[PDB]
């Protein structure tokens, strides 16, 4: 599974013929971001959204590329010996130095609570439609009231849980618990 | 053919990248790769007729060639007539020869300049002895890292030994999981050992009377003697200058007093640290947390940070 | 990941003393091959090993 | 109170296993299979159109000059055979297709079964547990006395 | 109002459509795609077992690129445009397999889909295989709609 | 045709080379720092600045330098860089998003080729080190093509090969030369097959250069003076191939005689007879015993290899018929010598 | 048809802007995924650095929260009777607002 | 302390047997089968060019002199619905490689319980050999009292 | 007490369910099989 | 009698136990590539501390278990013992 | 294409490429994008 995934995207780079390449992504259209679906919102398509965009097809290899490396780590964990489960961390650690550090997320947001009369105001929406607008064909250089209302930005939960399942896994090796949390030694 | 097959083509391209072309380098090269195949072929050749397992095996009919077994052992001194037993660390298929395959081809990956050069992060890997008891017997992962620290901290403040380092441990104000007094944590635990729930001291009320209650503080809570001296110091705005210096160090006021650096000073979660400061962010607003505000107001002209705290109770219906 | 060896690990995990030197090359050279520390050599990462 | 507790654990993984296996009751491959026995009795109408215009092509003559002739005056016969011997195939396709769905039906409701009764039986240990409490509780007092 | 039974009606439908354009990766299953071809269906059909050696998939990989290899030299030979006038509607295209007893294939551009000198890559449909018994005389064969 | 990028490599040179792009032309002095690291006390993540100062003058003509830097960050905040040795600082209140830059006031670059602190005031302080001055300028004269066929080396360069030079860009210089003439005399053919080494390579001003890439043009020879390569069936049924002087046997009669054997079990089609079944002879020839001497230093030679050579069958060349080692005794060679 | 697609060409865009902007993708350094900051700053300009406040789930203040759920709800059922009718929305229930 | 070891042993049994059939999971032979299963499906393209060929061959006439032709004009569409004939039939073979070896993962998967419906066993005979333990020493004190 | 009635429920659930299966012995589904199999059946006088 | 006896191992050996940075030595890998290319064609007629911190071959573990359960099957058969090790004795 | 300026280019940073002269007289696009502060560099097949 891992060779087929180098096929997509090695993380560690390419050599061929005895010299490491430049690329990291072996698929030349995520090199060079090519668009190949003009009307992604015509239809509720997943796939329709990332040929629009082709940054999701990154995403989604590299959370495959997770997926592997945690399902190594897993398969090894399960292997209840000494060796491996020093493996089991191998892979574990392979898997956050690929994430990096999780995100530190700022708690003061610009989020008051507002009435519900005002949040869902008819004034704040079309404000917000016409900066759009703006912004999307450059133009210009009741504003700042309307607009501190909107909804906020979230991270992906999917991509957040991998650091929560990374960090439970690594929590039990580090104890001497099993993967789902038993003790190993007895009372 | 001689040492270019265990460099890549890469290296080998640069070493004769002034001397001979590329179609030059590229025929030296897989010519390297041949021989260090054919040196693979005739050394496992010679030492598999040699194998014991065999030659006691009468009906095989393995005819060792003496010829090549004769030059060998004269180069490699005794070498093909002398078979381990597997788990042996002179095992050519050991851990301690993956060990040595493995340091041998990674040593290399950084330059001995960069901070990274594996010698330089751990020294003592390359001093470490290829030995039967470094394979076999079993200690803590802990101790082998707490081994490794020590080793490093002794180095760097240039003491004696292991318990020096443990005294100045034990009065290091500038860290966040520091002053550690090693004594008195090995004090501590064997009184909540012996005496679990501190019951026997406190059916003894006269010696429990001897000592004061901030001491029987520590017994519990881990206070260790130069943390007593930290929390029990008076703070004047005459001597916050030079206590500061005392507990903090060389780390600039401004550069501590924000959130982020907080958090890894005194290793605080991002729910612990709210407790103190409370919830503020890198924008314009702050607010109230736990019904108290912390906000730093820089003074305009002469630039002085004065940190207010404001403290909320509602005498009246909070809803 | 610098020292190359789990200061956080609880006092009953046990190991070997060769079998942590592998642990700690093994995670070196995983770091190094991603590039996660910067300016590893070339050539090196280019051979058969 | 050990002995209880083997018990809760193994009731406990047979209630896990066998609600894994209703929640995800057909498979990524057994739903393949199904598509394929699906594909297969789909093909009725395009070898009854490409045989019913064999039929029409073999009944023109093929030999002219001073001999003429040779319309195969069965053709409509043969591929009127061939398209009922080919619907009987179809059938059994379509037949095998529904057989394999209603399989992994009466399967699913056996998995229901297996798992309700581990569900009642980790909540009969749970019982269980709450009478060796009370069990422990009378010794204790029996000890004081 | 139009999209509430399906979408809005409830809060878990409504944050799984939400959080589509923003989370597509979540939703993409590498095994199931809408507009997938029948050669991607093929090549999974054929990975849909247990036992995934590496010569079994790299000979499902080159059974595929075989298929691949058919429909990539294909031949158009003539077109035919459904509206009154070349700017608007679509083309239709007829493609010829390279075998003796040819196959014959047929796809769709829209033109509306063009913009800025450029169709856009949903413009075309995939090639369809045309399951007719077709013997044109040089290549004497149009599509009309 | 040779192309000229200016990308850094990944991670801080590619942050230092969009600086470059987006704030200058081609041409261009920059002060590029190599050494970029995160202060311990004044920090608490492990973001960098990535600056390059820009030189006043040359290209994108400027009045005053700049420190142009690229930060991580996204809230608005200030970037002060100060310098310790000159004791001044250079600062940017309320720094963009992404890449900004920091004028300098006093336009004196020599108190940049130190040390630098550039602080966020918030978390992010970098230990700006290394200075590497570069001169971004290209001389068509140092654009060059070496050409390593055979013998000599020969050189192409884009000041005299080039009909239309190219834009300067940091993006991509295109350097489209003309038919440059090879002399091909002078190729070693080794296994009837030379290749042609060109290096592409470029230099600036300073004197660095901008990289090298180097291609291999595979030049075959076709020899006239060897036969075909021919396919004979013997009379006695053997089927060969007949290259130079050599007869590769291409069937087996071993089925036309297992029949025998195979009349009375898999007893006997398994046997050590059955192995020993003969297949004939690869056309007009004969078999000839060679009986080679033991080793001896006296008349051998220092080496134990010894090779068999055979002369004046299709041409008056010599071909290897064996080959192999000296031994003690002596070695029984048997072949068959085509005539 | 023409406002609907530029409904649907704001919703692109604004998107687009939001997912380089995650800062779940920006410490992995692997992806490549280059953030075009001429568009960052101007939408932070009209938005008040609302592409640099991202939000865990669960909190009221997320665009995939039931709060905003909630107002995409009000917004658009409030005009289902006239404001004249005793089922109007906010007739029947002053609270909600 | 007689009757759990003859339990503790035969609970060991099983543990060891369902052990064994789950870690070896698919046999040689089961490897075998599948393999002919999905060898059977792959002639589909050799059989699709080995009956475009014989349409090609039979469409030329084989009759010559005073009397011409002899040309099969129903050869295509002969030859078309042979290939769609024969595209079911590898279909059904397709599935029956794919249920196949779904048969044997949710074999495997009873294994799997199987299997730990015995370790659970015998770590509560374990368990129970431990209370029964402490039986035997409140019966030596009631001996020596 | 509590330890029988969970008893008396799991037995409970197990004489609902195969009292289910019982009575609704054949499918839909399972009735459909059986109707192509006889109507595969049933070609063998118009072949003929 | 088809495996013969098993082999005697000498359990003093060469082998002494160096450091990594000597056993890793890229001077003893080159002179052990340089020997090996010197005996495969006879040419020649330090050396003697490099080459001895080479690792030593050792014998074919699979091959080694024969001797290991043929040795334990042949115990339990001179004993009163099952294939398992059982008594098959009643005590 | 040379980078965006105010005094060149005016407010709106878009720009188009025609063709002239090839089948019709007319004006036909050919490509159609936004300006940036460096340079962008297209290459077209033109068709004679």
């Amino acid at each position: 599974a891992n060779r087929w995934l180098k096929y997509v995207w090695s993380p560690s780079g390419y050599i061929v013929h005895g010299q490491i390449q430049n690329y990291q992504w072996n698929v030349r259209p995520l090199l060079e971001d090519t668009s190949w679906n003009s009307d992604p919102l015509d239809s509720v398509d997943p796939d329709a959204v990332a040929q629009h965009d082709p940054m999701h097809y990154k995403v989604s290899t590299f959370m495959r590329t997770l997926d592997l490396l945690i399902a190594r780590g897993d398969h090894a964990y399960r292997q209840l010996e000494r060796d491996t489960l020093n493996e089991a961390k191998m892979w574990y650690m392979q898997a956050l130095h690929l994430l990096g550090d999780k995100p530190y997320l700022p708690l003061s947001t610009t989020w008051s609570d507002p009435r519900l009369d005002r949040a869902a105001d008819i004034t704040t929406q079309n404000a917000h439609d016409s900066a759009i607008v703006a912004l999307r064909q450059n133009i210009p250089t009741r504003s700042a009231n309307t607009l501190t209302d909107l909804f906020l930005p979230q991270i992906n939960e999917v991509m957040m849980n991998y650091w929560q399942t990374l960090a439970q896994r690594v929590y039990n090796l580090r104890h001497n618990l099993s993967i789902d949390g038993q003790p190993l030694y007895l009372p | 053919l001689t040492d270019i097959s265990h460099s890549s083509f890469n290296e080998f391209r640069q070493q004769v990248s002034e001397h001979l072309s590329w179609s030059e380098t590229h025929d030296l090269y897989h010519d390297a790769q041949q021989a260090q195949k054919d040196n693979r072929l005739y050394e496992a050749r010679i030492l598999k007729r040699a194998n014991p397992q065999l030659q006691n095996a009468v009906h095989l009919a393995i005819l060792a060639p003496n010829a090549e077994l004769i030059g060998y052992n004269n180069q490699f001194s005794g070498r093909a007539s002398q078979y381990v037993a597997p788990g042996t660390v002179s095992s050519m298929f050991s851990p301690a020869a993956y060990l040595t395959e493995l340091y041998r081809e990674a040593r290399n990956l950084h330059a001995s300049d960069s901070v990274y050069y594996l010698d330089t992060r751990r020294p003592d890997l390359k001093s470490m002895a290829l030995s039967q008891q470094n394979m076999d017997i079993e200690l803590s992962t802990l101790s082998l890292s707490n081994e490794l620290l020590l080793e490093s901290i002794k180095t760097e403040s240039k003491l004696e030994n292991y318990t020096k380092v443990m005294e100045m441990l034990s009065t290091f104000r500038p860290s966040g999981a520091t002053p550690y007094h090693d004594a008195y944590e090995n004090v501590r635990e064997v009184i909540q050992l012996q005496d679990p729930g501190l019951e026997q001291l406190n059916a003894s009320p006269a010696i429990a009377g001897l000592m004061h209650q901030a001491s029987l503080l520590g017994i519990n809570a881990s206070i260790s003697p130069e943390l007593f001296n930290i929390l029990t110091e008076e703070i004047t705005e005459g001597n916050a200058e030079e206590l500061y210096k005392k507990n903090f160090g060389n780390i600039e006021p401004a550069s501590l007093a924000m959130p982020e650096y907080l958090k890894r000073y005194y290793n605080l979660s991002d729910e612990e640290l709210s407790q103190f400061i409370g919830k503020a962010s890198n924008f314009g607003q702050q607010e109230y947390s736990n019904n108290q505000l912390i906000t730093p107001v820089v003074n305009s002209s002469d630039g002085t940070v004065k940190v207010y705290r404001i403290t909320r109770e509602y005498t009246t219906n909070a809803y | 990941q610098y020292l190359l060896i789990d200061n956080q690990v609880s006092a009953a995990i046990k190991t070997t003393r060769i079998a942590e030197a592998i642990a700690s090359i093994q995670l070196y050279v995983n770091r190094a091959l991603e590039n996660v520390e910067e300016n590893a050599n070339s050539g090196v990462i280019s051979r058969q090993f | 109170k050990t002995v209880l507790e083997k018990s809760k654990a193994g009731a406990q993984s047979r209630f896990d296993s066998y609600g894994k296996l209703y929640d995800e009751n057909i498979n990524a491959g057994e739903n393949q299979a199904m598509t394929l026995r699906a594909s297969a009795a789909g093909l009725t109408t395009a070898v009854q159109a490409s045989r019913l215009a064999g039929a029409a092509a073999d009944l023109v003559p093929n030999i002219f000059g001073f001999a003429g002739g040779g319309s195969r005056w069965g053709a409509i016969a043969e591929a009127t055979g061939y398209v009922m011997e080919f619907s009987a195939n179809v059938m059994n396709t379509e037949a095998d297709k529904i057989s394999q769905s209603e399989t992994y039906r009466r399967r699913r409701q056996e998995w229901e079964i297996q798992r309700n009764n581990a569900e009642a039986e980790l909540k009969q240990i749970d019982a269980q547990l709450k009478s060796l409490a009370v069990r422990r509780e009378a010794a204790v007092l029996q000890k004081t006395s | 109002f139009i999209d509430w039974d399906k979408y809005n009606k409830r809060y878990s439908t409504w944050a799984g459509v939400s959080q589509l354009v923003y989370y597509p990766e979540n939703y993409i299953d590498p095994t199931m795609r809408i507009g997938q071809t029948k050669m991607m269906d093929a090549l999974l059909q054929s990975v849909s077992q247990s036992q995934l050696n590496a010569d079994t998939v790299e000979d499902a990989f080159m059974s595929y690129l075989t298929s691949f290899e058919q429909v990539a030299n294909l031949k158009v030979i003539s077109a035919y445009h459904d509206n009154i006038n070349n700017d608007q509607g679509l083309t239709y295209f007829i493609g010829l397999s390279e075998t003796d007893a040819g196959e014959y294939y047929w796809r769709s551009v829209d033109h509306s889909k063009f913009n800025d000198g450029k169709f856009a890559a949903n413009a075309w449909s995939e090639w369809h295989k045309i399951d007719c018994p077709i013997n044109p005389y040089k290549s004497t064969i149009r599509p009309v709609i | 045709k040779l192309r000229i990028i200016h990308n850094g490599y990944e991670g801080q040179k590619r942050n230092q080379c969009n600086l470059m792009n987006k704030y200058g032309k081609l041409g261009d002095k920059f002060i590029v720092y190599t050494s970029l690291g995160v202060n311990p006390n004044n920090s608490s993540n492990k973001l960098m600045f990535y600056p390059v100062y820009q030189y006043s003058g040359n290209t994108s003509g400027l009045n005053q330098g700049r420190l142009l830097f690229h930060r991580d960050t996204t809230y608005p905040s200030k970037v002060e860089a100060w310098i310790p040795g000159a004791k001044r600082s250079l600062t940017n209140q309320n720094a963009a998003i992404g890449d900004d830059y920091a004028t300098d006031s006093l336009n004196k670059p020599d108190d940049l080729k130190q040390y630098i602190f550039m602080t966020d005031s918030k978390g992010t302080a970098t230990d700006v080190s290394g200075p590497v001055e570069i001169n971004t300028a290209i001389s068509p004269a140092k654009v060059q093509i070496i050409v390593k066929a055979g013998g000599k080396e020969q050189t192409f360069t884009a000041d005299k090969d080039v009909s239309i030079q190219p834009s300067p860009s940091f993006d991509e210089m295109n350097y489209q030369f003309n038919a440059l003439e090879i002399d091909g005399s002078g190729l070693n053919f080794i296994n009837n097959s030379a290749s042609i080494d060109v290096t592409f390579t470029a230099f600036a001003e300073d004197g660095r250069k901008l990289g090298y890439e180097s291609f291999s043009i595979p030049v075959t020879l076709k020899v006239s003076t060897d036969n075909a390569l021919t396919l004979h069936h013997n009379e006695n049924g053997a089927q060969y191939m007949q290259w130079q002087s050599y007869r590769t046997r291409l069937n087996t009669l071993f089925a036309r005689q297992l029949v025998a054997r195979a009349t009375t079990g898999i007893d006997t089609i398994l046997s050590m007879e059955t192995q020993n079944i003969q297949e004939p002879q690869l056309g007009k020839g004969f078999y000839a015993t060679f009986v080679i001497p033991p080793y001896n230093l006296s008349t051998h030679g220092d080496e134990r290899w010894f090779k068999l050579y055979i002369k004046h069958v299709v041409d008056n060349n010599s071909h290897i018929i064996y080959s192999g080692q000296l031994t003690d005794t002596n070695i029984n060679i048997t072949l068959f010598i085509p005539l």
